[PDB]
RNA sequence: CGUACACGGUGGAUGCCCUGGCAGUCAAGGCGAUGAAGGACGUGCUAAUCUGCGAUAAGCGUCGGUAAGGUGAUAUGAACCGUUUAACCGGCGAUUUCCGAAUGGGGAACCCCGAUCAUUAUCCAAAUGAGGCGAACCGGGGGAACUGAAACAUCUAAGUACCCCGAGGAAAAGAAAUCAACCGAGAUUCCCCCAGUAGCGGCGAGCGAACGGGGAGCAGCCCGAGCCUAAUCAGUGUGUGUGUUGUGGAAGCGUCUGGAAAGGCGCGCGAUACAGGGUGACAGCCCCGUACACAAUGCACAUGCUGUAGCUCGAUGAGUAGGGCGGGCCGUGGUACCUGUCUGAAUAUGGGGGGACCAUCCUCCAAGGCUAAAUACUCUGACUGACCGAUAGUGAACCAGUA
RNA sequence: GCCUGCGAAGGUGUGCUGUGAGGCAUGCUGGAGGUAUCAGAAGUGCGAAUGCUGACAUAAGUAACGAUAAAGCGGGUGAAAAGCCCGCUCGCCGGAAGACCAAGGGUUCCUGUCCAACGUUAAUCGGGGCAGGGUGAGUCGACCCUAAGGCGAGGCCGAAA
């Protein structure tokens, strides 16, 4: 699954290419990624979609669709951030099957 | 303070500890007068100190 | 103003979905005067509800598990805690104001004390019991009517509804003065059958067994003395088979549509694990979970063991058997059982019973007592269902037993 | 054994076929699944119980507001004022619409800010909505006791609340 301590790579949007780490996931399956930001109105770097309104969500709503975490297959993506107190976890993070 | 610290202090640091806190429970008592440096950590906590230290005094 | 349609509205059906119900199944099963169940009223920085607690108030402590996220449902603002490893999960411990079955007394929660009955009794309540609650089931008593008989006083519905008293997790029954095809069976209940037969009945309508057989479960023993010790009693140690959570856990693949696939199409896979749910639209191979594994608790039913402790001899219970009068009840017939009044035996060189009475066979012996095991319900936990789908289904999937 | 987001079921309009009960196709829409064959199935196919429940039309924009029958003329404020406020004038009530209280109701009292909801019109008004404030006694009342009467305990009655 996806972490709020992992770091993503974007594919699709136009904000590909682009490297950071998760801010928070929400139970809607979109994530925002630290980078993917909107320049607001009085230029504040704050993350959000392009659409006219009064009070909207901020985040740039990101898809697990369109991201890159660790992805067993042959692509263009490369190396990505990834707990170790686990144990467990660390064999699996030594795999490069899983993580 | 933690539980651990009290059951170490004797009898008599339970019961300076206890008035000690009673003396200290009375500075607070300002925010309706108008104050500020009173602390919302503390309002609850005290209260549940000298109760701690209440509760390992019949333990004894 | 007639009629059809178009656009928009009203309205809410329908289609789909559904954190709910309904039903079945397995497991599990009592609480309290160490004052419970329930209710009242507090408690989170703001919170009006619900839930959790309860004045250390949706919390405190210990151990174990777990884990970095956490501070209940509401994802708000403020803000706090966590690595001196919290939150959360399981068990246990500490504390637990006042009122409250509380019983000192009164009382619509407020004020002062062991009230009442009863046993023992150092008769001092001094030492104890009862006085409450709980889904149904169970035992012992009291006991209808409408209705049916297409009228109705027997009968039938009833020995039901309801009422009184009480136990357990299980009760009641029970070791035979039985049964009676027999040179035989042989403690008692329960299930099936035997019978809808025998029997009862304005013999009208209706009512209605048992012996035996096939099964489930099997255990037999105690009341005067003699004697001596392994029944019984008292006490001690103390289980195998477990309860919840976490650990050993594979897995986005390709093309197309789309904001997104749990789509279409193509391919592959799990299976002593072919339930279901979640994840942006129908993913058993995304996540949990299903078979599985491990650790924390409760129960630990039993067994072992100490001191007791065998065994032996004789007998065996009268206002009873039985008879008469008046009733209840039963399938009970002059041949069921029980209650009330009166009368009243013998005694094992005796007596009772085998569905009639009295003399002669067979069987068995009352008028004293105890006794494990074999099915019930369903609050609670889990699972399932070709059940219903929010004018459906529990009245309640939205504050509901609330408005 | 097939169809489907090069889009289905359903719905609206329309074409075709069957003696029919219906099947089927097209366009729009919908936009998630839906069928045919043979076979079994269902709490199966419905306009006509002074039927049950919810909704709705015509009726009607029709009926009704009446002994304390009093408002009127100027002015103020306001985006609006016939019933908010000021002055004057004109009246009602007097055991009474006056004053003080019981029961009961219960904060409805006061102030400020407003009005979407309430006020059988409007409202810058309110006993309306929201946020605060207010009811500081030994001699007031409660608290205490008692009358008709009632309850609990002992006594006595199949049994017993």
């Amino acid at each position: 699954k996806i972490r709020r301590d992992d770091e993503v790579i974007v594919l699709t949007g136009k904000d590909k290419g682009k490297r950071g780490k998760v801010k928070n996931v929400l139970s809607s399956g979109k994530v925002i990624v630290e980078g993917i930001n909107l320049v607001k109105k009085h230029q504040k770097p704050v993350p959000a979609l392009n659409q006219p309104g009064g009070i909207v969500e901020k985040e740039a709503a990101i898809q697990v669709s369109n991201v890159a975490i660790f992805n067993a297959a042959t692509g263009k993506a490369d190396r990505v951030g990834f707990r170790f107190e686990d144990g467990k976890k660390v064999r699996f993070f030594k795999s490069n099957s899983e993580t | 303070m933690k539980a651990k610290e009290l059951r170490e202090k004797s009898v008599e640091e339970l019961n300076t500890e206890l008035l000690n806190l009673l003396r200290e429970q009375f500075n607070l008592r300002m925010q309706a007068a108008s104050g500020q440096l009173q602390q919302s950590h503390l309002l609850k906590q005290v209260r549940r100190d000298v109760a701690r230290v209440k509760t390992l005094l019949n333990e004894k």
